[PDB]
């Protein structure tokens, strides 16, 4: 839809809402369907948010919570996710906390104390699903908020967990409907990063949200570079080692393995070559598992985790710079969600799939449908021409996406689109007209036409289009006529002779005439043959004196966040996110009037984290032009 | 001048699926169309699916919907994805390549492979 209705700033809350948006969160401009969804939520509407990873779903309910009487209750599937959000909120001086269960009864009761006072300073109250089900202690508190009209809304994060059709089904999410029974008056809000429409639909039916406002979005991952690479067996680990050290020596990443064993093996092989790799799966003791996620999330002695897909979903950080699938994913849907969680922080990240058909026989060893999905994954890997962004979205039936993306956004081009980045698409409607006219006048096979069009001495006819494509490759000439058959401008019918010998010849297609009228134009891209590709001059843009200083500055800025983290007892990225930091460095300014103009820089954060950051930026004061 | 190597096929229970392959080899050659034939125990060869170099496909009734013919030019390979197999499909399956006009529209054949679809268990 298009929510023109929810786009207005005439609303009563708009004054207060923009105040928190600018001064508390530190943001400047709303992204797609953010203002619309926020407005709607603050009008008491039932909202259903569909946005890809890193879209900006948190703002869609966190901002409304800050500008509402009472507390918003957010259901999350994992305390890890909960902990990260609460850490983000308290870092912005937004009162919030959680009852996951590992909070001792003394602390737990103290929470119930603050909620009972009916003067709560707390806007967000995160909660786990089994807690509501198991603890009848929490319920009797919420009921009191309900009576005083202080239950703002029920936010259901990761809403795809209610569906058995989802990549992560959870039993307790089915029991969330009992929360609405006791509290019907309360606005409900569901968010998910699932692109699967079949799952998206089921969420609403299962959670039984009756005709909500649906805020959808393009599930294209704007900041992910999709790579498929040839998997020469027995040197996967070496290729991961080679790639990582070349592109991301000092950044975190994930390598997905099929088995608990391949995790252990992959981690070992990488380790003995000097890479800080660790294995991550359910086979680990609870002490080990906790130790892995401690080291990886905080970037303390671990760069890469070698995890099973099942277990890798259980933890996350926003600045994952690369995700590698060591084998062949079970499905395209699976692969998209797995590689999608990379680069949540919005910075460029890499998605590398190592492919061999050998893995198919491997993977081969409604289960009939399970085989179908596998082959669709194989089709994705084998397809080395069509833009990989389109291949993924086509699997979900997403409509609207412009195939111009990788060309307009070189920094995040897929490998397929990297091949053709230098080729120019031109209009050849003239030549097509000539061709259609030639065929219309005259029994020719496609190849016969190609020869004539090229100017071969093997050409039967020299009258019409002969030599018209004298500046075409035989490779391109053949591609053009191939294109014309596909685009229905030309057609092909079988001709049989003496003994069942079938020979195809070119005729006009239904879309031929519409070209002569001038209503249809065709665009053709001339490409090199595979055995004819010329190498490219590797030498890249030279660094400038200022560009050298932002790197060094950003480096120091990063450490300041790392230190501030341990001090304030918080993950280093819940201080300043990657984009905020990168932009601070790009300003090189110590002038607070310029810093506050950057996304993520707020008065509170620049007050309690400011001195250290401004200090570093002062050193480069004589470069701030 | 042209060599056709067939792979895939074999014994399989009914309801199962098979994938036949046909790789084309030669120092140089042209392609007008490529077709799959099949020969039941007491019958002659029957063209069941055919594809042209441009991608235009064409099928016979008995296989329509179930069988999908396709070609990869970069690897000069031609497939026939056989779905929903039945004991009637039990036959020898030959690959066929028809060259274009630079050659004499020559027709090259593969040796044939057995697709046996059995009803009972294995
Ligand atoms: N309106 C906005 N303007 C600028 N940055 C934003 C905005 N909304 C969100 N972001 C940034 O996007 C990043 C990820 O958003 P997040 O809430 O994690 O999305 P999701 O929850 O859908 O993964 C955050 O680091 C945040 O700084
Ligand atoms: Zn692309």
């Amino acid at each position: 839809l298009k929510h023109e209705r929810f786009q207005s700033l005439s609303f009563p809350h708009t004054k207060e809402m923009m105040k928190i948006f600018h001064k508390k969160f530190g943001l400047h401009n709303f992204r797609t369907n953010q203002l619309e969804a926020i407005n709607a939520a603050l009008l008491g509407e039932d909202c259903f948010i569909l946005m890809p990873t890193g879209g900006g779903k948190s703002l869609c309910y966190q901002l409304p919570a800050c500008v509402s009487p009472g507390v918003t209750v957010v259901i999350s599937p994992l305390r890890s996710l909960i902990v990260d959000q609460v850490q983000k909120l308290t870092s912005l001086d937004i009162p919030a906390t959680y009852l996951t269960g590992d909070k001792t009864d003394s602390e737990a009761t103290n929470i119930y104390l603050q909620l009972s006072k009916k003067d709560p300073i707390i806007k967000l109250l995160y909660v786990t699903p089994e807690k509501i089900c198991a603890s009848n202690r929490l319920i009797s508190t919420l009921e009191n908020l309900y009576e005083r009209k202080l239950l703002a809304r029920f936010v259901i994060d990761e809403a795809h967990c209610v569906s058995q059709w989802g990549h992560d089904f959870r039993q307790d999410y089915k029991r969330m409907n009992m929360l609405r029974q006791k509290f019907p008056s309360v606005p409900v809000m569901a968010l998910t990063a699932t692109a699967n429409p079949r799952v998206q639909k089921d969420i609403l039916t299962q959670l039984k949200i009756l005709r909500p406002q649906v805020f959808s979005m393009s599930f294209n991952r704007h900041n992910l570079k999709y790579y498929v690479l040839p998997k020469k067996p027995k040197k996967v680990a070496f290729d991961c080692l080679e790639w990582i050290r070349k592109h991301h020596p000092y950044d975190s990443g994930i390598i997905y393995c099929l088995s608990r064993r391949e995790c252990d093996t992959m981690a070992d092989t990488l380790q003995r070559d000097g890479l800080a790799a660790l294995a991550y799966h359910a086979g680990l003791s609870d002490s080990a598992r906790d130790e892995v996620q401690q080291k990886w999330i905080n970037q303390d002695g671990c760069q890469v985790i070698c995890a099973t897909i099942a277990f890798g979903m259980g933890i996350d950080k926003p600045d994952v710079r690369f995700v590698i699938h060591a084998s062949l994913p079970k499905s395209v849907e699976g692969y998209y969600q797995e590689s999608g969680r990379a680069g949540r922080d919005g910075e460029i990240s890499h998605c590398l799939l190592f492919y061999t058909y050998h893995d198919v026989t491997r993977l081969k060893r409604t289960r009939e449908t399970h085989f179908n999905n596998l082959y669709s994954m194989v089709h994705y890997c084998e397809n080395i021409t069509e833009c990989r962004r389109i291949q993924l979205l086509a699997y979900f039936g997403e409509n609207g996406f412009n195939p111009d993306f990788c060309k307009k956004h070189p920094d995040v081009s897929c490998d397929n689109c990297c091949k053709t980045k230098d080729y120019k698409t031109r209009d050849v409607t003239d030549d097509v007209k000539s061709i259609v006219r030639f065929v219309q006048e005259h029994r020719f096979t496609m190849n016969m036409l190609v020869d004539i069009f090229l100017g071969s001495k093997s050409a039967k006819i020299q009258s019409g289009i002969f030599g018209k494509g004298s500046a075409y490759s035989r490779h391109n000439a053949e591609r053009l006529f191939k294109k014309l058959i596909l685009d229905k401008i030309l057609d092909e019918d079988l001709y049989i002779n003496a003994n069942d010998q079938a020979i195809a010849y070119v005729m006009l297609g239904n879309k031929a005439q519409t070209v002569l009228n001038g209503n249809l134009k065709v665009d053709f891209m001339e490409t090199e043959n595979s055995s004819s590709v010329k190498k490219q001059k590797a030498l890249v843009a030279k660094v400038s004196q200022r560009e050298e200083m932002v790197k060094k500055c950003l480096g120091e800025l990063t450490e300041v966040c790392k230190s501030l983290g341990k001090v304030f007892g918080v993950h280093y990225f819940n201080i300043f996110n990657t984009v905020t930091l990168k932009k601070l460095a790009e300003s090189l300014s110590s002038d607070p009037e310029v810093l506050l103009q950057i996304d993520g820089v707020t008065e509170d954060k620049l007050e309690k984290y400011g001195a250290e950051v401004i200090s570093v930026l002062q050193k480069y004061s004589e470069w701030t032009s | 001048q042209v060599q056709l190597q067939e792979s895939g096929g074999g014994l399989v229970q009914a309801g199962g699926s098979l994938r036949l392959s046909c790789a084309a080899s030669g120092i140089w050659f042209s392609i007008n169309n490529m077709a799959w034939y099949r020969q039941t125990p007491g019958k002659q060869r029957e063209r069941i699916a055919i594809i042209t170099s441009a991608g235009t496909t064409n099928y016979v009734d008995s296989v329509k919907g179930r069988f999908t013919i396709s070609r990869d030019d970069a690897k000069n390979t031609m497939y026939l994805q056989m779905n929903s197999l039945i004991p009637e499909d039990t036959a020898v399956y030959y690959c066929n390549l028809v060259a274009d006009y630079d050659m004499g529209f020559q027709s090259f054949w593969g040796r044939g492979t057995q697709v046996t679809v059995s009803s009972h268990h294995h």
